[PDB]
């Protein structure tokens, strides 16, 4: 009701308190956006072999 | 004794033609399998 009432917002603690610097904040980007590349290349991959192999077993 | 031979052997010649005929009979029925299979495979080609 509170946290409601007077609009608080109430956050979890992090675990590890670490400050962010220029390096770990650049490679962590670096690495996010690596990530989302490759799973977006598997999901072509099984695109193609999705509509290869249907197009081979109808005919 | 011979005339005694003469009854046997040929039933032995009619069995012998039985057999012959009852194996081209699986011959034909396998090959004729084969190729109805074989135009499955061929029309549809589903292969992993």
């Amino acid at each position: 009701k509170i946290c409601k009432e007077l609009g608080i917002e109430y956050t979890f603690p992090p675990p590890y308190h670490r400050k962010a610097h220029r390096r770990w904040v650049t490679k962590k980007a670096l690495c996010t956006q690596v990530f989302r590349e490759v799973q977006k290349l598997k999901k072509q991959k099984r695109a193609l072999r999705a509509a290869a192999v249907a197009a081979h077993k109808q005919g | 004794c011979e005339a005694e031979d003469i009854a046997v052997y040929e039933q032995r010649l009619q069995q012998w033609h039985g057999e012959r005929v009852r194996l081209i009979q699986r011959e034909q029925e396998q090959r004729e399998r084969a190729r109805q299979d074989y135009e499955a495979r061929r029309a549809a080609k589903a292969s992993a």
